[PDB]
């Protein structure tokens, strides 16, 4: 019931499937999918992978879980969730994050562990998938593949400095000091036309305070691909990764990395006349995991 | 002469239980429950007949009731169940276990079969004598239970097996039953819900608002029970749930008899139960209870037929319940509800000698029933009288024959 | 709306539900159930949906069921009559207090005269929902 | 059909019970007696 618009994802069903996969994953399944059953271990394969990982996550206190998508392919009940994850990055990733938080708090509660749930529910957990299929290069990504998980490998040529990214504006009313904080949604900030107070109403009382806004890290990394396959007469191509938050300042120049993330496209403004955008979209990649 | 569609599961369980073919012969499936199914069987070896022979009611032949729990139930929960049934053996009102064993995951409990009649059969046509005896037995059983110091969260007529021919009843399910833990190592600070963990800025008041982005946690309190038969304590997730939720459920069952309504409180969620309680009692009373338990509550805009109504008491409520049945004529000519209807007609002001004696006695009985109903139906736990206090009522003069 | 909140606001509100006036148009399906009593010993908060106590077919079916169970109800009353016990009752047949009430039998006579011409367990869930969840919903 | 529920033993939600009981995790859980040791302790105390 209740699939989201423009997608094939149902929140309840996807959360159910992800919880099922978390509860009942054993590495022997991946061994079966790898046709490596002759290497099946009695110890590690028996033990529940992600439950244990969530445990050491709880004791250590980390907030990020790295998920192998081929493990999702291994589990029969979540084979469809794999394709749902490729085709719909952001929605399914948020679903996974909520499910991780739910599983953490549930596991604490069920065992009645002395560890307090104050930190757990306040924390924000992130899921970082990887090993999501093949590479296919960048010459072979058609525009229909916008906002999908892609796997890229190459050499990190150049790394820009840290670029602050606005998260909350801090407009201040000059007249009645009505300092409202505006969160950014879908990269848009909406100015109060007049003073949001009813008693005080002065449109010119607003003057954004740059310094008291809350920002977030953003680093652009120039990656030159080294695809496993190269078409005839194709010189190497450079793509612009865009990392966020903790991944900033992680990848140094000269590192040979394999990166997975969301293949995005953004209009580029023709600066000849302001607020006029070119019809050709620039393509870049948001980064979720770096190996 | 039995449905074979049940016989296939019977034989499936039979060969699923390799340690029972010689021990017992399965007779039939008698009971069905949310957490388990109950099977009737014959006792091949007589030692179990000798064991707890006094416990076995001697009415009819002696059979044994088999408790086939569902596999999905927690092993820790099943351990709680068996331990609790173990530590209240030999009570004659609580069902004592006779044997217990498991085959890998599946676990089976052996209980003395109690020939009973379905509650649906007789709630409509039970004389106030029947209510009196039934409630007396049930309160004696709960007196023993609370003396042992536990809480049987799910109290309902389905979980209480009463026999009319014997005129006695016993409790059976203890599935969600909880042992009362150590509450602590005046009444305003008895339960404002500040117990155990979290025990011992101004200018902002969320009196008429819900935060847009919610960044806070919910109460974590046991919610075990039934659809309905749930006490205001647990309904509002009020901390330190006491034994008296059980007597609240008892009073709910009692009122169900007085009105001939089996699904008395159809609560699809907590909100349904809370609003139904608001209807029966009043917004102000429920708000007062919440304030007593350190809990804010508000409701406005809703329309109620009785706006803070029924303050006269439960008499008016059961009164108009029976009034509409009277106008329609649902009840039979011989229905014993008509005497109650006349009782409320007389009290609300709205050969013959034996007749006058009989009506005098039923006046007294209905009177005492209605003043024990309000005795149990009060939101205050500390003020709510204990099971022994309920048994000490003037209505319960039949225990005085001891 | 209905709003129940922690007095010290240390914990999240338990129940917080508000309804638009427009969806309250029909009195039959209020989100908060009303004391629509109904009949035939049903739930006081539910009624005779797809049911009419005056429906002559329903009256006949109920009358037949009642006359079927006359003897059992009489046995119950005989078993339980003013002695507060069963075995103590062992040693007048019945006592009928008259009433002006209508019953199944009288209503039936009136009508005949008129026509004479799943599991129960669920995984524990977290309380706080992420803002992205709110956007998705 | 209607046998859809939550298997707290396996901490898992199943659409069908007959398949959950034969699931690998549930079968392994059943085959492990270490989870039932406390139960057996009171089982033996009966005799
Ligand atoms: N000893 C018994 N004698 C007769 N019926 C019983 C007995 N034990 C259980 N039952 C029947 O089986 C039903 C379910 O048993 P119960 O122990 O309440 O299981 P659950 O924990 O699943 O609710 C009861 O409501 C009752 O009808
Ligand atoms: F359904 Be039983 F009353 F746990
Ligand atoms: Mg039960
Ligand atoms: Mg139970
Ligand atoms: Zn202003
Ligand atoms: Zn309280
Ligand atoms: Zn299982």
């Amino acid at each position: 019931l209740r699939i989201i618009w423009g997608t094939n994802v149902s929140i309840q069903e996807c959360t159910t499937n992800f919880r099922n996969f978390l509860m009942s994953f054993k590495y022997k399944f991946r061994k079966i999918l790898d046709e490596r059953e002759e290497f099946i271990n009695n110890t590690t394969d028996e033990e529940l992978y992600y439950i244990k990982q969530l445990n050491e996550m709880r004791e250590l206190g980390t907030s990020n879980l790295n998920l192998d998508a081929r493990n999702l392919l291994a589990y029969k009940q979540t084979e469809d969730l794999y394709h749902q994850l490729l085709n719909y990055p952001q929605e399914v990733i948020s679903i996974m994050d909520q499910t991780i938080k739910d599983c953490m708090v549930s596991l604490i509660v069920d065992n009645n562990l002395d560890y307090d749930l104050d930190e757990i529910e306040t924390k924000f957990y992130k899921v970082r998938p990887y090993n999501v299929g093949s590479c296919k290069g960048m010459r072979e990504l058609n525009p229909n593949d916008i906002d999908k998980l892609i796997n890229l490998k190459g050499l990190v040529l150049r790394s820009t400095p840290v670029i602050p990214d606005m998260k909350v504006a801090f407009f201040k009313c000059n007249v009645c000091d009505h300092t409202m904080a505006v969160e950014i949604d879908r990269g848009v900030i909406q100015e109060p036309a007049r003073c949001e107070r009813i008693d005080c109403n002065e449109p010119n009382s607003m003057s954004l305070i740059h310094n008291r806004c809350s920002f977030a890290d953003k680093q652009v990394i120039k990656l030159q691909e080294t695809p496993d396959f190269v078409p005839d007469g194709q010189t190497p191509h450079s793509i612009s990764l865009c990392v966020y938050d903790e991944l900033v300042d992680s990848c140094r120049a000269g590192d040979r990395i394999e990166v997975t993330g969301t293949f995005r496209s953004i209009p580029i403004r023709a600066n000849s006349r302001q607020r006029v955008l070119k019809s050709l979209y620039k393509t870049y990649v948001d980064v979720v995991h770096v190996k | 002469d039995i449905p074979p569609e049940i016989k296939e599961e019977m034989i499936q369980l039979y060969h699923d239980l390799p340690g029972i073919e010689n021990e017992y012969k399965l007779i039939d499936k008698i009971g069905e429950g949310t957490f388990s199914s109950v099977y009737k069987a014959k006792d091949i070896t007589g030692k179990i007949t000798k064991k707890f022979a006094s416990h076995f009611w001697n009415y009819g032949s002696n059979y044994v009731a088999l408790k086939k729990i569902y596999v999905t139930s927690s092993p820790q929960r099943i351990y709680n169940e068996l331990n609790l049934l173990y530590i209240m053996t030999g009570s004659s009102r609580v069902a004592p276990l006779c044997d217990a064993k498991r085959v890998r995951d599946q676990v089976i409990a052996v209980l003395p079969y109690y020939p009973h009649e379905e509650f649906r059969t007789f709630y409509r046509d039970l004389p106030i004598k029947g209510i009196k005896k039934y409630i007396w037995e049930l309160l004696r059983a709960l007196k023993f239970v609370h003396s042992k110091g536990i809480i049987h969260r799910d109290i309902k007529p389905t979980n209480f097996l009463f026999n009319l021919e014997l005129g006695r009843g016993v409790l059976v399910d203890f599935g969600l039953a909880e042992a009362q833990m150590d509450y602590k190592s005046n009444h305003e600070q008895f339960c404002p819900c500040i117990m155990r963990n979290q025990y011992s800025v101004n200018g902002v008041d969320l009196t008429k608002g819900y935060p847009k982005n919610e960044t806070r946690r919910i109460k974590r309190a046991n919610r075990a029970g039934t659809r309905g038969f749930r006490a205001p304590e647990v309904l509002m997730k009020c901390g330190a749930q006491s034994t008296k939720i059980d007597i609240w459920s008892v009073g709910v069952i009692l009122l169900s008899l007085l009105g001939r309504r089996f699904p008395m409180f159809q609560s699809l969620d907590d909100a349904d139960s809370l609003l139904e309680l608001c209807t029966i009692f009043g917004w102000k009373e429920l708000r007062k209870c919440a304030a007593l338990h350190g809990l804010g509550f508000e409701a406005s805009g809703l329309i109620w037929d009785k706006p803070n109504g029924y303050s006269n008491g439960l008499k008016e409520f059961v009164y108009d319940l029976l009034n509409k049945e009277c106008t329609i004529g649902t009840f039979p000519e011989y229905s014993v509800a008509f005497e109650t209807f006349g009782f409320l007609q007389q009290e609300l002001h709205d050969d013959a000698y034996e007749l006058k004696k009989y009506q005098e006695e039923i006046w007294s009985d209905h009177y005492w029933c209605f003043q024990v109903l309000e005795q149990c139906f009060e939101m205050d736990p500390q003020k709510r009288s204990s099971a022994e206090d309920l048994l000490k009522t003037p209505f319960f003069n039949e225990l005085n024959e001891n | 709306h209905v709003y129940l909140y922690d007095l010290w606001q240390t914990w999240a509100p338990i129940i917080t539900l508000e309804w638009k006036p427009q969806e309250l148009t029909n009195l039959d399906e209020l989100p908060y159930p009303i004391l629509k009593i109904g009949s035939f010993g049903r739930c006081p908060f539910i009624g005779d949906r797809n049911y009419d106590e005056s429906s002559y077919k329903r009256v006949v079916k109920r009358y037949s069921r009642d006359k079927a169970n006359k003897k059992y109800a009489l046995q119950l009353r005989a078993l339980f009559q003013y002695h507060a016990d069963t075995l103590l009752n062992t040693s007048k047949n019945l006592i009928f207090i008259p009433h002006t009430c209508n019953d199944s039998t009288k209503s039936f006579k009136k009508w005949m005269q008129e026509k004479a011409k799943g599991n129960g367990l669920g995984p524990t869930r977290a309380s706080v929902m992420s803002k992205n969840m709110k956007s998705l919903s | 059909v209607k046998n859809s529920g939550y298997c707290e033993n396996c901490r898992v939600k199943y659409e069908s019970l007959e398949q959950h009981i034969v699931s690998e995790k549930h079968l392994s859980f059943a085959e492990n007696d270490l989870n039932f040791e406390a139960i057996d302790s009171l089982i033996e105390n009966l005799r």
